[PDB]
DNA sequence: CATATTTTGCAAAATGACAA
RNA sequence: CCUAAGAGUAC
DNA sequence: TTGTCATTTTGCAGGTACTCTTATTCAATATG
């Protein structure tokens, strides 16, 4: 969705009707400042969410002990040691598929096969 | 059990200086934006601010515990996956060694 | 061989056990059964050992299911009949832009998610644009009910001071601390409700307190003292309207701390819970 | 054209079950008008349309001898099938007026999906004729088949003062039925009266309960 | 238990117990073990207590 | 004896061995959930069923 | 519920 | 099942399908809100194809600007005898003629549906604000109040292969197999007059239904 | 191997009263609790005095 | 100096409208 | 003597 | 001249026996 504020009162800017040019018309509610739309998207709703499954991961995620390492391929680095953790999304209904991040690149790689 | 202990507390003031001393950002001046990967560092349960630098700050904590320059009781936490950091001091804790 | 750690009262050895409490400064967030309209509840037992120790449970929650449109996160501020909503707050506080709220309560820019799931909110305290007209509005809502329309302002001004997140601070000044802190208690309700985070366990030992004799003590004697010098201050006010004498003797009552503690050692309960001291076991060294 | 083709199906077959509640009631209906397949049934009642006439699928039945013998206080009934979705109080005043002018002690309206509260009302029209009211839906499947639901036979009034005589029983030391259960609504029960159920036991091979109208 | 890194859902991790009685068993199938006793223990008081009211 | 311990050993290991399988089909993805149930039911219903059988 | 765990209702 | 279909299994699994509760929750992968200002033309390249189909086969200049779309699972469309026909029409009928709902082919890549809010003749200076707020609670409606297919309360519906004793035509009681569903929720009038099962035979948990289905005995 | 703490010994996870128990690992655990809970009850010397 | 008084589980019943 | 509280036995 | 639908308040009780110990009975100001 990327939501936007206002750039005078820094409030938030809500979807109008345009009817000389018929084009989508983010307005203020408090100052009247009006601006054009970047996206004709203006609400998204993730029935089934797929973002978040990696979310926590930080730039020194290596460092935490708990983490379990492995040895798995990078198909970045070709290297061995890596940390792996489950999907971060708690629903119930999520597939128990891996995550790795590569410690010396970190860049994250799954071990999904539909996907592949 | 047998060697678990329960911590009697003492005074967080000379941790919250150690932090400031540190480098511990004031919460007061604090804007998300030009710092979105900072941990906030909790006392006692307040948030006291964040840290943009979260390892080595965990590291000489625990040098300083280590040394006895912090109360041993005194117990420190960093979550990295949540981004935090956590000290309590406050009594009533049940602790053992290791 | 004996290990001591227990008191002498009227002969019989008595022994504090160990009571179980819940940590207090801690946010937790809990979901809520299907019948209910709150779907998530972040709640925090607020509390501050250096001064009163008195317990003060502020809640955020989340209203409406999820199949729910009007999903409007509300706070239940102490000594307020009613349920705030956030942004009323954030306002009242000192924040007024929408932004800024949003800044304080999301720390990133991408997660829209969270931004659609709060957008509710916005919308509903749209309303109110001003700080003074949010602290009309909280002591509007305030349960006292004996304040004129222009001093509602100080006594909302009070309840954010001296009632709202003590363990904060009780002084003045610190309003972006507390709206630090109540944004960062709506994130991890949003957390929550967005099926990032499982709900807190209650039985998670870290999250546990054990009073042992020395807060218990504390505690106990606090009250008593408190007892004691009401009781001082009694006694001065009739002595010096009655305009006898002062003196200090006459003043104080041992009996009202020595009985105190000797009745709260000897008989289980502890006031004035149960079971709180117990006959020390003699029956074998193990037991 | 497959939700008629399903709509004329449960139609049909709850004119089985309307005609076997009629002829499980005592009245005389032959066993070949139960057993009517699907076919006969839409040459019958189904206009070239594909649209099925209920106006011409409403019915009279009367009586069979040995039920005037053993029940000879009852006589003709009548069963009525509403077009309509929605019963009004207009068309209920017809049916009723029609039954009373006619003689019947037992009219059965069958309705599609409701009837209007102001003409539930007006339902209880002059004794000693009676407006028994059924919704199609609940025709559909005949419980009476289920092996959970036993048999149910209606005594008459010489048959429970036997049954009372006999057992020493006052009229509330039956085990009671109440007047909505959906077994005293197939067989048309009245307070006061008193159903024989023959069970399938298993400590006996049969058992036979009574139970009286509340 | 704090002995097993994260998202470890091998049969040691989740509490099975590959030793006998006879052979003893490894702190933490002792401590899954004590877990499930106090389980059964929780369930006999309540059992007992329920089956009491629902007789009477 | 030593031999049936020895079995015993042996079934252990290889009911172990089966869990394994399962954890890295389902960690593949390759798992097909049973109706009526999600993906980590079946993983954990399998896994469960595994070990006692393993057990008897 | 009950009493314990009125009815539902009363 | 009826008892010349007991062990028919694509019948078995033809009932199964006839009786389980399917909501667009459980298909719809995600639901977005656009602005396309004609309602001839679209800015997404990918359903553009739908749109010259439906149009090009086919009054237009009464539909609001504003478009609803859903994206839906394959998954769910596979193991579930749904179909974009089916969905479509369900949609069609639910809203009568107040919504104008357009949908790929189920051969497709993507399933896709497309809704417009009929504008009434009648000009409105301030429903054109709130028509992106209709168009949200009309999609809040369609996600739970209508049904695709199956009777109500019928949370979920497992079929399961059980083995009776059927007297055998020479005289002996011999081991028969049948298909049987069990399913959580009740909803037993409902199930009951549903073709193809055997109406005399079902059975429930909740004795509380049957007592006031089938009677007190 | 990314250990940061070692157990002193696993044995004091126990108690005072199971630590009088022989061989816990080999018992069922309901035994161990009704050990513990009855050892209380053992008759022997509490004090010296 | 001594006795007297200041955690848990919901379906409804009731309410405020209401609409012509 | 009453009341309250706590600990415990067998289920 | 009749249905409608949609928020706000409504009451509670928890198994059977049995053993032992400990504390406590309103404090204190006020008048006869
Ligand atoms: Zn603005
Ligand atoms: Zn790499």
């Amino acid at each position: 969705t990327t939501f936007r504020f206002c750039r005078d009162c820094n409030n938030m800017l809500y979807p109008r009707e345009d009817k000389e040019n018929n084009r989508l018309l983010f307005e203020c509610r408090t100052c009247s400042y009006v601006e054009e739309a970047g996206s004709p998207l203006v609400y998204r709703h993730e029935l089934i969410t797929n973002i978040g499954e990696t979310a926590g991961v930080v730039q020194d995620i290596g460092s935490d002990p708990t983490l379990p390492r492995s040895d798995r391929e990078c198909p970045k680095c070709h290297s061995r040691e890596n940390v792996f953790f489950q999907s971060q999304q708690r629903r119930k209904d999520t597939s128990m598929v891996l995550f790795f991040v590569c410690l010396s690149c970190s860049h994250i790689f799954t071990s999904d096969q539909k996907n592949k | 059990s047998l060697m678990s202990c329960i911590s009697v507390g003492t005074d967080p003031m000379p941790i919250i200086t150690f932090l400031s001393e540190w480098g511990m950002e004031p919460l007061e001046d604090y804007v998300p934006h030009q710092s979105p990967d900072a941990t906030r560092v909790f006392v006692n349960g307040v948030w006291h601010g964040v840290h943009r630098n979260p390892a080595r700050l965990m590291e000489t904590l625990r040098t300083l515990r280590r040394k006895g320059d912090i109360n041993p009781e005194v117990s420190m936490i960093r979550d990295i996956r949540e981004k935090e950091l956590k000290i309590f001091t406050d009594a009533g804790r049940v602790y053992r060694p290791l | 061989f004996d290990m001591g750690g227990y008191f002498i009262i009227n002969g019989s050895e008595k022994v504090l056990i160990a009571q179980e409490r819940s940590a207090g400064n801690i946010v937790q967030v809990f979901k809520k059964a299907a019948p209910s309209p709150i779907s998530h509840v972040a709640e925090i037992r607020s509390a501050l050992e250096k001064g009163s120790r008195f317990i003060s449970t502020l809640q955020v929650k989340l209203y409406g299911r999820e199949g729910s449109s009007a999903r409007t996160i509300k706070a239940t501020l102490p000594y307020i009949k009613q349920d705030i909503p956030i942004v009323i707050i954030f306002r009242a506080l000192g924040i007024i832009p929408d932004g800024e709220i949003l800044e304080h309560i999301c720390y990133d820019v991408n997660d829209w998610q969270m931004l659609e799931m709060l957008k509710p909110c916005v919308e509903d305290g749209f309303v109110i644009q001003d700080r003074e007209t949010a602290l009309d509005f909280i002591g509007r809502r305030g349960t006292a009910l004996g304040i004129k329309k222009e001093k509602r302002i100080q006594y909302a001004k009070d309840i954010l001071q001296k009632e709202f997140l003590p363990h904060i601070t009780q002084l003045e000044g610190f309003e972006s601390r507390k709206a630090f802190f109540l944004g960062y208690m709506i994130n991890r309700l949003l957390l929550c409700a967005l099926d990032r985070k499982d709900q807190d366990d209650r039985d998670h030992f870290g999250k546990k307190r054990l009073d042992l004799a020395g807060p218990l003590l504390a505690q106990l004697f606090k009250t008593l003292f408190k007892k004691l010098t009401k009781d001082i201050f009694r006694y001065m006010q009739r002595t010096v309207e009655e305009a006898h004498d002062f003196n200090m003797k006459l003043a104080i009552n041992a009996k009202t701390i020595t009985s105190g503690l000797k009745y709260a050692l000897a008989t289980g309960n502890w006031g004035e819970r149960a079971g709180v001291s117990q006959v020390l076991n003699r029956y074998t060294y193990s037991s | 054209d497959q939700e008629n083709e399903r709509n004329i199906s449960r139609l049909w077959r709850a004119f089985r079950t309307v005609k076997e509640m009629v002829k499980d009631r005592g009245y005389f209906i032959t066993q070949e008008e139960v057993e009517l397949p699907l076919e006969d049934f839409k040459a019958k009642y189904c206009d070239s349309m594909g649209r099925p006439q209920r106006k011409m699928m409403s019915f009279q039945a009367n009586p069979t001898e040995e039920s005037i013998s053993k029940f000879p206080d009852m006589g003709s009934l009548w069963v009525e099938f509403c077009d309509e979705p929605s019963v009004g109080v207009k068309t209920m005043k017809t049916f009723v007026i029609h039954i009373q002018e006619k003689n019947f002690q037992t009219g059965i309206f069958v309705y599609q999906n409701n009837i209007t509260p102001s003409a539930m009302k007006l339902v209880p029209s002059i004794p000693p004729a009676t407006i028994e009211t059924f919704n199609e839906a609940a025709l559909v499947v005949n419980i009476t088949h289920h092996e959970l639901v036993p048999k149910h036979i209606r005594l008459s009034s010489d048959e429970k003062r036997e049954l009372l005589k006999r057992y020493r029983l006052k009229e509330s030391q039956l085990p009671r039925i109440q007047r909505a259960d959906p077994v005293a609504l197939y067989l048309g029960l009245k307070r006061g009266e008193v159903v024989k159920i023959i069970r399938k036991s298993e400590t006996s091979g049969r058992y036979a309960s009574y139970r009286i109208c509340m | 238990l704090p002995h097993f890194s994260k998202d470890d859902y091998s049969p040691e991790s989740k509490g099975f117990v590959e030793n006998s009685y006879l052979r003893g068993l490894t702190p933490q199938e002792f401590f899954f073990h004590a877990m499930g006793g106090r389980e059964g223990l929780i369930d006999t008081a309540v059992k007992t207590a329920e089956t009491g009211y629902i007789q009477r | 004896d030593g031999p049936t311990m020895r079995e015993i050993t042996e079934t252990i290991a290889e009911a172990k061995k089966k869990v394994l399988d399962v954890t890295k089909e389902a960690q593949a993805n390759l798992l097909t959930a049973k109706h009526g149930m999600t993906l980590r039911e079946s993983f954990e219903d399998n896994v469960v069923r595994f070990l006692n059988e393993a057990r008897d | 519920t009950x009493p314990g765990v009125t009815x539902p209702g009363v | 099942l009826e008892p010349g279909h007991a062990a028919d299994q694509e019948q078995a699994k033809l009932i199964r399908s006839a009786i389980e509760h399917t909501t667009l929750k459980s298909v719809t992968i995600a639901s977005e809100i656009y602005y396309d200002p004609d309602p001839r033309s679209t800015v997404i390249p990918e359903d553009e194809e739908i749109i010259q189909l439906h149009f090009s086969l086919l009054s237009f200049d009464q539909q609001s600007p504003w478009l609803l779309r859903l994206e839906l699972d394959r998954a769910a469309m596979n193991d579930k005898d749904l179909t974009m026909g089916q969905v479509g029409e369900r949609i069609k009928q639910t809203f009568k003629n107040d919504l104008f709902v357009i949908w790929s082919e189920d051969n497709d890549e993507k399933l896709i549906i497309r809704c417009r809010v009929v504008r009434p003749k009648s000009l409105d200076a301030e429903t054109e604000a709130e028509e992106d707020h209709m168009l949200k609670k009309i999609e809040n409606t369609m996600l739970e109040n209508i049904t695709l297919r199956g009777v109500e309360n019928i949370e979920r519906v497992v079929m399961m292969k059980y083995d009776r004793k059927v007297p055998s035509p020479t005289g002996e009681y011999v081991k028969e197999p049948e298909w049987v569903l069990e399913t959580d929720g009740v909803n037993l009038s409902e199930v009951m007059t549903v073709p193809g099962i055997d109406p005399t035979r079902i059975y429930t948990n909740s004795f509380i239904d049957i007592m006031e289905v089938l009677g007190i005995e | 191997t990314t250990f940061t703490h070692c157990e002193i010994h696993p044995s004091m996870i126990l108690g005072v009263a199971a630590s009088i128990i022989p061989f816990p690992d080999h018992n069922q655990s309901p035994r161990n609790t009704y050990q513990s809970a009855m050892g209380k009850q053992a008759m022997g010397v509490f004090l010296t005095n």
